C-alpha cells in the first residue's frame, strides 16, 4: 500500500490509492457516507413567528447547516454515541434578511461552518424567536448528518498506436485537459485520472488501433467536505470505524459456541 | 422561495453564491463563465442555481397578522 | 399476477375483504388459492406468468457466450431461494479463468 | 432580399398577447353589453 | 375413494368448525394454530372420519 | 421494483426538499338565526349532555370558543363550539330525551382521516347580521410511496421504492441520478421527444443557456448533439456507470439526462380507508358511501 | 381580542356589531399566541 | 450485532447477522474467497423494506474445518488490512 | 413491449393515415387544408406523412397525425359500453346449469 | 368582391366584414358576412409575392411607435373567417412564397392550445401521447398565485 496526493484544496482532496482491491474500496467508500458523525439541528422551538414563511420550511433550514464537528473531544469511531446536547438560540428583528452568521451558541466550539447562509427574509415589524436543538447523529438514518462525498474510479492506462490517422489530435486533448501523457516510438500512453471523452472520428478503430487496459489495484478518489470536518481527517476516522466494527463480531462467534 | 441550501442530489452549500451570482449576470457579464469562476464543478449543483425565480419578495408584502 | 387483474401501477386501486366464519375461511383457502388457477379456462394456456423484464432478462442469461465469473454464480443462486451444496461443479472454460457457461 | 427570418415575425405576434387580453370574449362581450344591449331589451 | 375439489373443501370445513367448539384433536401439538391449520394437518394423515354418502 | 411504469427515487432527495408539498382547507362554522328569536351563541360547551362529546377533544378551543392557531388538530378535533336551539321543547322524545331538555350541540369537527395545524382564524359579519368564521388548517406531507409523477409527455407513474442514496448506480463523475426510469416505456409508446429532452437538459446545464425548444422552430437536433461534445461528454449520452450495490463498472453504457417531471395530486392519504362495521340506512338498509360517511 | 385590515388590535368580548373603529371595515384576525410549541425538523 | 443460527449442519451453516449492512456484509464474503477450504459464501437481503439490517449468510467447507473456525480466521484478515493502509495514510500527508 | 412496426415507424415513414377506412377527405370544399391547391388528389396532399419521429414532423404532416390518432381515443371508451351490457344477458340466461354426478 | 376587399384594407369602413365569391359552374352567389359570434384568424396579406410591410414597420412594432391598432388599418393584417379562407391560397414559411399565394401565415407554432405548447418539441411524439400529456399539466401542483 502507497499512496500519491494529487491535489489538496480547501476542503477537498484527490488521491490514488494502490494496492488493495475492489472490495475493500467500497467498504471504505460506503462507510464515509452512512457512518462518519457530525452534529445537526435536531429540533425547533418556535417562540414567536411572524415571518413570510411556514413553521416547518424554517425549522427545515435550521437542520441544513453545516455545523463545526471538533472530533478531538468525544469519541467519533464509538458505536454508542453521545448524547451530549447544543442550543443554538437567535432573537431577530426586521427589516432585513436573516443570516447564518446571527445564530448564538452556547458552546463556543460547535458553530456554523458558513456565515452567509440565507435562512429568511424579514419585513417591517415581524419579528422570529427560536431555539434551535442540535445533537449527534448518523448518515444512515438522516441525510442532514452527511460529513460529505466519495468518488471513485478504476485508474485505466489507454494505448494509441501511431497508425491511427490523426493520433495528434488527442495528444492537443490530453494537454488542454491537463492529463499526463508520455510519448515514445511507437505510441502514445494517456493516463485516465480523471473522464476521457473519446471523439466520434476515432470510435470506428476503437478495438482496432486503439485498445484501453485496466491497471489491476489502483484508484483515483475525491473527497470533498462542507467544513464540519478536515478532510484529511475523514479517511482516518472512516477506518477506524471499519476496524472497531470488525472487531466486535470475533467477540461475538466466541458468544456462539 | 429563496434558493435551497443545499443541492438536491449533492450535498454542498449553495445559497451564499446565489445572490453574487444574479446581480453579476445581470450586468452583462455572461453566465458560462460565472458560474465556472465560482466552485461549480459538475452539472447536478449547477441546475439548481441556474434554473430558480425566488418569489418570496412578492409575496412577503402581503399580510396576515 | 398482473395479467389476471388486467391492472396496471399508475394509481388502480384494489379492495381487500376478509372472511370470517370458519367454514366460509376454510372454504376460500383451498378453492380459490393462486396456484390453483395458471391456466386458464378461456383457452388452454398460462395465464399468470412472466412479463417484461422477466422475457428479456431471460434472453442476455442464455445466449452463446454469456460466461459469469465465479463470484456472480455464488452470489445469484442466494438470491433465488434455491439452496445448493458445494456443488456449483465444475467450470466448463478455465482458459481465461476459471469461470461458468 | 432576406425575406424576414421566423424570429422577426415572432416580434409582431408577440405585440397582439401583451396589449389586448387573453380572456377577450368574456370581457369585450360583457362591455358591449352594459351599454348597448341592456337599453335594446 | 378419490375426493373431488368441491367435496374437499366441505370436508375440511365442516371439521374445522368441529374443532373450536370442543371436540377432541389428534396429534396436532405445534406452539399455537388456528383451527383451519389444525384442520389441514389432521387432512394431510387420512384420518378425518368424515364420508361422503355418494348419490348412486 | 419499477417494472412496467413504477419510477424509483434517491432517498437523500427526497430529504433534502425535492418535492415537497403542504396541503391546505379552511371551514365555514356561521352563525344562524332561526326566526323565532333564538341564536347558536358561540360558547364552550358545558360538560353536560345532548351530543357532548365527552372526551377532552374540546381541549384546544379558548374562551369564547375559536382555537388559537399553532394547535395541532388531529382526528375528530373540535374546531369551532356551537350550540343550536331546539325550538320545540316537545318534538322528539327520544325514549330518554324527556327529563334533559338541554342544547343541541352540532360542533363543527375536521374530516376524520385529516391532521395538520391550523394556521388562520378569520371571524366577521356577513351581508345580513351574523358572525361567521373560517378557519384554515395546513398538511406537512412528505412524497411517500405510492404519489403518482408524470412527465409533460405522457409516462405516468408511481413512486415504486425509496432506496437509500448509498446503493445507487453513479457516473464517472460526481453524478448520483434521482430518478430511475425503466427501460422497456421508451421504445413502446414512441416519445422519441423524452430522450431529446434528455440530451437537451445536459447541454442546457453546462453551458448555462437555456435551450429554446419551441414546436417547428425550435433549436435543431443536431446541434445538441455536436456541442454535448466539445463540451466534453460521449455525443450519445451515455456514461460508464458504477453500480452501487458491489462496485464494478456494468458492462454497458448507461443513458443520463435531465428531465423535468412535475408531481401530480393523487396522493394516497386521500385514498386509503377502511370499514369494520359501520351505521347503515334505516328504511332502505344498506352501508352509507364516501369518506365522510 | 383581535387585529384587522392593516393596524391595529381591539378589545376582547362581543353583544353588538364588529367594526373596526378606524378603517370602518369589518373583518377580523385572530393574533397568535405568545406560548412555545415543539416542531420537529425533519 | 446478535447471531441467531438458522440451521445447522455437517459443514454448513446459514444464519442471521442482526444490524448489519452492505458494507461489512459484501467485504465479508469476498474476503472468504482467498481461503482456499470456503467452497461456498454467499449473502442476501429479502425484501429490503420490511427488513435491510438483517442478512442470511451460508458458509460451506470440505470437512477439515468447521465454519464457525473458518469465520474467525477470515474476519481476522479485514483487521490487519485496514491496520495498514491506516497506516501508510498517515504516514503519507506529511 | 414490442412489436417490428413501431421500432421501423421511428426510423421511416410512417406511412399513409386513415380514418374508418376512407383517405382523408374532410375538409373545405375542394381540399384538406388550406394549404393546399384546390382540386388535389395526390400523395402529399390527401395525408401522407413522409417524415419519422426522430427528423421530425412538419406542421401539414402534423396535422393530419391529429386526425389518425384521435380515432383510437373515441372507440375505446365506446367498445367497452355494449360489451357489459351484453354480458348481463347471458349471464341471466346460463347462471342456472349445474354437471350431475 | 375585389371591390369591398380593398375598401377594407385601405381603413375606409370598419374592419369586420369579409366578402367572399362561391365560385359553381352555373351558379353564382356572394356573401356578405356582419353578425355577432364567428371564429377568426390573423394572416399577412402578400402581394405580387412580395409580403407586404417588411422590417421598416418591424423595427417600429419593436421601438414604441405602432400598436397592433396601428397594423390593421394601415392593411398588412387581415382577419380572415372560414368563408374567407375558401378563396385564399395561404402559404407556411417565408421561404415558399411564389406569385400565387395571397396571403401568408405568422408564427404557425401557436396552432395549438394554452396547456398542449407547454410540451417541448411535440412534432416528435405521437399522438395519444401528446394528449395525455397536455391533459396532465392541468394537474400539476405549483404556485399561482401571489
Ligand atoms: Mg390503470
Ligand atoms: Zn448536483
Ligand atoms: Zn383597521
Amino acid at each position: 500500500v502507497e499512496f500519491k496526493i494529487l491535489e489538496k484544496r480547501p476542503d477537498s482532496i484527490k488521491f490514488i490509492v494502490s494496492g488493495v482491491d475492489v472490495p475493500f474500496a467500497n467498504a471504505l467508500r460506503r462507510t464515509i457516507l452512512s457512518e462518519v458523525p457530525t452534529f445537526a439541528v435536531d429540533e425547533v422551538e418556535f417562540l414567536e413567528n411572524d415571518s413570510a414563511l411556514f413553521d416547518e420550511i424554517i425549522a427545515h433550514r435550521l437542520a441544513m447547516i453545516p455545523l463545526t464537528t471538533p472530533h478531538e473531544r468525544f469519541s467519533l469511531d464509538a458505536l454508542e454515541l453521545d448524547d451530549y446536547t447544543v442550543t443554538l438560540s437567535l432573537e431577530a428583528e426586521g427589516p432585513g434578511m436573516v443570516y447564518s452568521g446571527d445564530l448564538k451558541s452556547s458552546d463556543g466550539d460547535v458553530k456554523p461552518a458558513n456565515p452567509n447562509i440565507p435562512i429568511v427574509k424579514l419585513a417591517e415589524g415581524q419579528r422570529l424567536t427560536f431555539n434551535a436543538y442540535a445533537r449527534l447523529g448518523r448518515g444512515k438514518d438522516h441525510a442532514k448528518w452527511q460529513p460529505g462525498f466519495v468518488y471513485y474510479k478504476y485508474l485505466t492506462k489507454i494505448h494509441v498506436s501511431k497508425d491511427v490517422p490523426d493520433w495528434e489530435e488527442l495528444k492537443e486533448l490530453a494537454e488542454r485537459r491537463g492529463l499526463p501523457v508520455e510519448e515514445s516510438d511507437e505510441e502514445i500512453v494517456i493516463t485516465t485520472i480523471k473522464a476521457f471523452y473519446l471523439p466520434r472520428k476515432f470510435e470506428e478503430h476503437m478495438g482496432k488501433g486503439i485498445r484501453e487496459e485496466i491497471v489491476p489495484g489502483s484508484f483515483v478518489f475525491t473527497v470533498e467536505t462542507n467544513g464540519e470536518l478536515p478532510v484529511e481527517e475523514i479517511v482516518s476516522i472512516a477506518l477506524k470505524i471499519l476496524m472497531r466494527k470488525s472487531d466486535r463480531f470475533i467477540n461475538e462467534l466466541h458468544k456462539l459456541a | 422561495m429563496i434558493v435551497p441550501v443545499r443541492c438536491f442530489t449533492c450535498g454542498k452549500v449553495l445559497a451564499d453564491k446565489y445572490y453574487e451570482f444574479k446581480k453579476r449576470v445581470e450586468a452583462g457579464e455572461d453566465p458560462g463563465k460565472v458560474l465556472d469562476d465560482l466552485g461549480v464543478e459538475r452539472y447536478c449543483c449547477r441546475r439548481t442555481l441556474l434554473s430558480h425565480v425566488e418569489l418570496i419578495d412578492q409575496v412577503m408584502v402581503y399580510k396576515v397578522y | 399476477v398482473c395479467p389476471p387483474y388486467n391492472a396496471d401501477f399508475d394509481g388502480d386501486e384494489m379492495n381487500l375483504h376478509v372472511p370470517q366464519t370458519e367454514e366460509a375461511q376454510a372454504e376460500a383457502k383451498i378453492l380459490m388459492e393462486v396456484q390453483n388457477h395458471i391456466i386458464s379456462p378461456r383457452y388452454g394456456g398460462p395465464l399468470i406468468a412472466g412479463i417484461q423484464d422477466h422475457i428479456s432478462g431471460g434472453y442476455l442469461l442464455t445466449r452463446e457466450g454469456a460466461y459469469f465469473t465465479r463470484y456472480e454464480v455464488e452470489q445469484m443462486l442466494m438470491f433465488a431461494g434455491m439452496d445448493v451444496n458445494e456443488l456449483p461443479e465444475p467450470d466448463k472454460y478455465e482458459n481465461g479463468e476459471p469461470l461458468w457457461s | 432580399e432576406p425575406t424576414l427570418t421566423p424570429d422577426e415575425l415572432w416580434l409582431v405576434m408577440e405585440s397582439y398577447w401583451k396589449e389586448k387580453g387573453f380572456v377577450r370574449q368574456h370581457l369585450d362581450s360583457y362591455n358591449a353589453f352594459i351599454d348597448h344591449g341592456l337599453q335594446d331589451v | 375413494f378419490r375426493y373431488t375439489r368441491f367435496e374437499k373443501a366441505r370436508i375440511i370445513g365442516a371439521r374445522a368448525l368441529q374443532i373450536a367448539m370442543g371436540a377432541p384433536v389428534l396429534i396436532d401439538v405445534p406452539e399455537g394454530i388456528t383451527p383451519l391449520q389444525a384442520a389441514l394437518l389432521e387432512f394431510e394423515k387420512g384420518v378425518i372420519p368424515i364420508t361422503v354418502i355418494r348419490p348412486s | 421494483y419499477n417494472m412496467e411504469d413504477a419510477v424509483i427515487i434517491n432517498k437523500a432527495s427526497i430529504e433534502r426538499g425535492l418535492a415537497r408539498s403542504t396541503f391546505f382547507r379552511t371551514y365555514e362554522a356561521e352563525e344562524k338565526r332561526y326566526l323565532g328569536g333564538q341564536k347558536d351563541n358561540f360558547e364552550v360547551p358545558s360538560p353536560n349532555i345532548q351530543g357532548y362529546l365527552g372526551e377532552k377533544y374540546y381541549r384546544h378551543l379558548d374562551e369564547d370558543g375559536l382555537i388559537f392557531p399553532e394547535s395541532k388538530v388531529e382526528g375528530k378535533d373540535v374546531l369551532v363550539g356551537r350550540t343550536s336551539p331546539p325550538r320545540f321543547i316537545e318534538e322528539q322524545s327520544s325514549l330518554g330525551s324527556m327529563v334533559l331538555q338541554g342544547r343541541r350541540e352540532t360542533s363543527v369537527t375536521v374530516r376524520p382521516s385529516e391532521k395538520g395545524v391550523v394556521d388562520k382564524v378569520i371571524v366577521t359579519e356577513t351581508g345580513d347580521g351574523t358572525k361567521l368564521v373560517k378557519v384554515t388548517v395546513r398538511d406537512l406531507r412528505i412524497p411517500e410511496l405510492g404519489d403518482k409523477f408524470a412527465s409533460r409527455h405522457g409516462q405516468k407513474g408511481v413512486i415504486g421504492l425509496i432506496v437509500p442514496q448509498e446503493d445507487m448506480p453513479w457516473t464517472e463523475s460526481g453524478i448520483v441520478p434521482d430518478l430511475i426510469v425503466n427501460p422497456h416505456g421508451i421504445p413502446s409508446r414512441m416519445t422519441v421527444g423524452q430522450l431529446i429532452e434528455a440530451i437537451g437538459g445536459k447541454v442546457a446545464s453546462l453551458t448555462g443557456r437555456r435551450v429554446d425548444g419551441t414546436a417547428f422552430i425550435g433549436e435543431p437536433e443536431e446541434k445538441l448533439r455536436k456541442e454535448l461534445e466539445e463540451l466534453g461528454f460521449k455525443h450519445s449520452g451515455r456514461e460508464i456507470m458504477y453500480d452501487g450495490i458491489t462496485g464494478r463498472r456494468l458492462e454497458a453504457d448507461i443513458f443520463i439526462g435531465v428531465i423535468y417531471y412535475q408531481r401530480l395530486h393523487h396522493m394516497v392519504a386521500d385514498k386509503m380507508h377502511a370499514r369494520s362495521r359501520g351505521p347503515v340506512q334505516v328504511l332502505t338498509k344498506q352501508p352509507t358511501e364516501g369518506r365522510a360517511r | 381580542c383581535a387585529k384587522c385590515g392593516k393596524e391595529v388590535e381591539l378589545d376582547l368580548a362581543t353583544a353588538r356589531e364588529v367594526r373596526c373603529p378606524y378603517c370602518g371595515s369589518k373583518i377580523l384576525y385572530k393574533p397568535r399566541p405568545r406560548v412555545a410549541r415543539r416542531v420537529k425538523a425533519i | 450485532m446478535r447471531i441467531e443460527v438458522i440451521r445447522r449442519e455437517e459443514n454448513l451453516l446459514e444464519f442471521y447477522l442482526e444490524g448489519e449492512d452492505h458494507t461489512f456484509a459484501n467485504l465479508l464474503t469476498e474476503t472468504l474467497h482467498e481461503n482456499e477450504h470456503v467452497t461456498f459464501a454467499g449473502y442476501t437481503i429479502e425484501h429490503p423494506i420490511t427488513m435491510a439490517r438483517k442478512p442470511r449468510f451460508k458458509v460451506v467447507t470440505d470437512g477439515k474445518i468447521t465454519p464457525e473456525k473458518a469465520l474467525e480466521e477470515a474476519a481476522q484478515k479485514i483487521f490487519d488490512r485496514a491496520r495498514e493502509v491506516l497506516e501508510a495514510w498517515k504516514a503519507a500527508i506529511e | 413491449r414490442g412489436k417490428i412496426l413501431n421500432i421501423t415507424q421511428m426510423a421511416a415513414m410512417l406511412g399513409q393515415q386513415s380514418i374508418r377506412g376512407k383517405r382523408l377527405y374532410r375538409g373545405y370544399r375542394g381540399r384538406v387544408l388550406t394549404h393546399f391547391k384546390p382540386g388535389d388528389l395526390g400523395a402529399r396532399a390527401r395525408g401522407f406523412v413522409t417524415n419519422s419521429y426522430k427528423s421530425g414532423l412538419t406542421p401539414q404532416e402534423y396535422f393530419f397525425h391529429a386526425m389518425g390518432g384521435r380515432e383510437g381515443l373515441v372507440d375505446t371508451a365506446v367498445r367497452t359500453a355494449q360489451s357489459g351490457y351484453m354480458q348481463r344477458r347471458l349471464i341471466n340466461a346460463l347462471q342456472d346449469l349445474k354437471v350431475d354426478y | 368582391v375585389e371591390r369591398i376587399r380593398a375598401d377594407r384594407r385601405a381603413g375606409k369602413i370598419s374592419d369586420v366584414i369579409n366578402v367572399a365569391l362561391y365560385e359553381d359552374e352555373e351558379v353564382k352567389e356572394v356573401y356578405i358576412n356582419s353578425d355577432d359570434g364567428r371564429v377568426r384568424r390573423p394572416l399577412i396579406v402578400v402581394e405580387n409575392g412580395k409580403p407586404k410591410l417588411t422590417r421598416e414597420h418591424v423595427e417600429g412594432i419593436k421601438n414604441g411607435t405602432l400598436t397592433w391598432s396601428d397594423l390593421i388599418r394601415m392593411g398588412v393584417i387581415e382577419y380572415l373567417d372560414a368563408e374567407e379562407e375558401e378563396n385564399a391560397y395561404v402559404a407556411t414559411w417565408p421561404w415558399e412564397v411564389t406569385e400565387e399565394h395571397t396571403h401568408l401565415e405568422l408564427m404557425p407554432a401557436a396552432i395549438l392550445g394554452i396547456p398542449a405548447s407547454l410540451v417541448p418539441y411535440p412534432e416528435h411524439n405521437a399522438a395519444p401521447r401528446n394528449t395525455y400529456g397536455a391533459g396532465m399539466a392541468k394537474q400539476s401542483l405549483g404556485l399561482g398565485w401571489a
